[PDB]
């Protein structure tokens, strides 16, 4: 009944201990990339699969 | 995470933070209109058309999915008034994981899973990777390229299908060599799924009908964990996966699940992947991860931007969080390495978030969806950054009451599942 509040404080202590080198975020400095030309994408970028809910209900 | 603009979709594109898009991996498609919400994330409200040629149409396919719950309606996200409320429901959740230490800690995450600078054929050389990038166009009529770690898009045909995808490259396996990639969520936060509790084992008639509402900030969130294991390339092959004997559906018998998804639903189902294989999987990635310092190491060279070499490998050496020595060499330090990824795959977990926001949620994915609700999270009097939907001092504030679509039934249409499963 309370103990999840008890478990919630123990991730945040472990949380606490990674904020000082996870915290903050970076490469914050204003810098810029070069245009990235669109050539034509006949076969261009392919994609990763992702992950569908559950996955795979087998007959 | 914090969203700090008050965005309309209707508000003036401006070419940095509201503009129309083009995505260069997914061929050349027609640029659509989006919002960079925060730093490295970016929100377009269209059903997603684009990011995979093959699923252009919105319609139910010719096979209906064997999924517990589907819902088709090619209509939905056609409206400026929708992609308005759907700007504004994405950017309410973003702000309700923001609300606890472990949402913002995985945002933070997420916001500095920059993907890797290996590009090059020239191994000494760090250059960006296309695929990581989108190409903003400016109200002038000219554009400028872009790197970002998340784009939320809406979804596809099945519009309760979310999903966390992403742009490969030709040879490298960008989201399992440490790398990471640009990840692409299809998301939408005017629906949401209904379940049943667990079965008390004794008198209890099955036929029920998901009567309690998932809430929609677990639901994204689930997808963010992915998202960030993807970005720091850690995430599982997908064909290690767990097979399941089921006796839930008719003509069915089995199920097989991921074990990206057991490590990324936390609790119960993620005591699933053996010890040996745990520490199968940690160590490789460690080793994935000093390849990465390695190869940073011998960078002689960037190409591609205005920034020096030497912040851009700074960049990866916090990324990382690698050790760096009085000569300026990177190393992995095992327990950094260790908290990190322990981090990123125990404490990032679905189970996790619904202890923090205190909702009740499925146990397993033993407990399948039976349902689908048509939601509005946007009023305050519907739903709220620190409550979701059981509202303090309110009937809806006791025993999850507030995601009982029986008693808070003002919240919730029911809507007509395109399963083609039965229920035994
Ligand atoms: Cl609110
Ligand atoms: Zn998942």
């Amino acid at each position: 009944m309370d103990e999840n509040l008890e478990q919630v404080s123990g991730i945040i202590g472990n949380l606490r201990h990674m904020a000082l080198d996870m915290g903050n975020e970076i490469d914050t400095q204003n810098r810029q990339i070069d245009r990235i030309m669109e050539k034509a994408d006949s076969n261009k970028t392919r994609i990763d699969e992702a992950n569908q809910r559950a996955t795979k209900m087998l007959g | 995470p914090f969203v700090n603009k008050q965005f309309n979709y209707k508000d003036p594109v401006n070419g940095v933070d509201i503009a129309y898009i083009k995505i260069p991996n997914a061929g050349q498609m027609q640029p659509v209109k989006a919002f960079k919400i925060h730093n490295k994330i970016w929100v377009i409200p269209e059903r997603d058309t684009f990011t995979n040629p093959e699923e252009g149409d919105l319609n139910p396919p010719p096979e209906a999915k064997q999924v517990p719950v589907s819902y088709y309606d090619s209509t939905y996200l056609s409206t400026d008034n929708e992609k308005d409320n759907y700007l504004k429901g994405v950017t309410k959740l973003f702000e309700r994981i923001y609300s606890t230490d472990l949402g913002r800690m995985l945002l933070t995450s997420i916001v500095r899973g920059i993907p890797f600078w290996g590009g090059s054929t020239i191994d000494t050389e760090l250059k960006v990777i296309d695929t990581n990038c989108i190409n903003v166009i400016q109200p002038d009529g000219s554009y400028r390229s872009e790197e970002l770690n998340l784009v939320i898009i809406g979804p596809s045909a099945d519009i309760i299908q979310f999903e966390c995808k992403s742009f490969g490259h030709e040879v490298l396996n960008l989201t399992r060599n440490g790398y990471g990639s640009t990840q692409y969520i299809r998301f939408s936060p005017d629906f949401t799924f209904g379940f049943e509790e667990s079965l008390e084992v004794d008198t209890n008639p099955l036929l029920g009908a998901g009567k309690f509402a998932t809430d929609p900030a677990v639901t994204l969130a689930h997808q963010l964990i992915h998202a960030g294991h993807r970005l720091y390339g850690i995430a599982i092959n997908p064909n290690r996966v767990f097979k399941v004997n089921t006796n839930a559906y008719y003509e069915m018998s089995g199920l097989e699940v991921s074990f990206e998804e057991l490590r990324t639903f936390g609790g119960h189902d993620a005591k699933f992947i053996d010890s040996l294989q745990e520490n199968e999987f940690r160590l490789y990635y460690y080793n994935k991860f000093k390849d990465i310092a390695s190869t940073l190491n011998k960078a002689k060279s960037i190409v591609g931007t205005t920034a020096s070499l030497q912040y851009m490998k700074n960049v990866f050496k916090e990324k990382y969080l690698l050790s760096e020595d009085t000569s300026g060499k990177f190393s992995v330090d095992k327990l950094k390495f260790d908290k990190l990824y322990k981090m990123l795959t125990e404490i990032y977990t679905e189970d996790n978030f619904v202890k923090f926001f205190k909702v009740l949620n499925r146990k397993t994915f033993l407990n399948f969806d039976k349902a689908v609700f048509k939601i509005n999270i946007v009023p305050k009097v519907n739903y709220t950054i620190y409550d979701g939907f059981n509202l303090r001092n309110t009937n809806l504030a006791a025993n999850f009451n507030g995601q009982n679509t029986e008693i808070n039934n003002m919240n919730f249409t029911k809507l007509k599942n395109f399963t083609p499963l039965v229920p035994r």
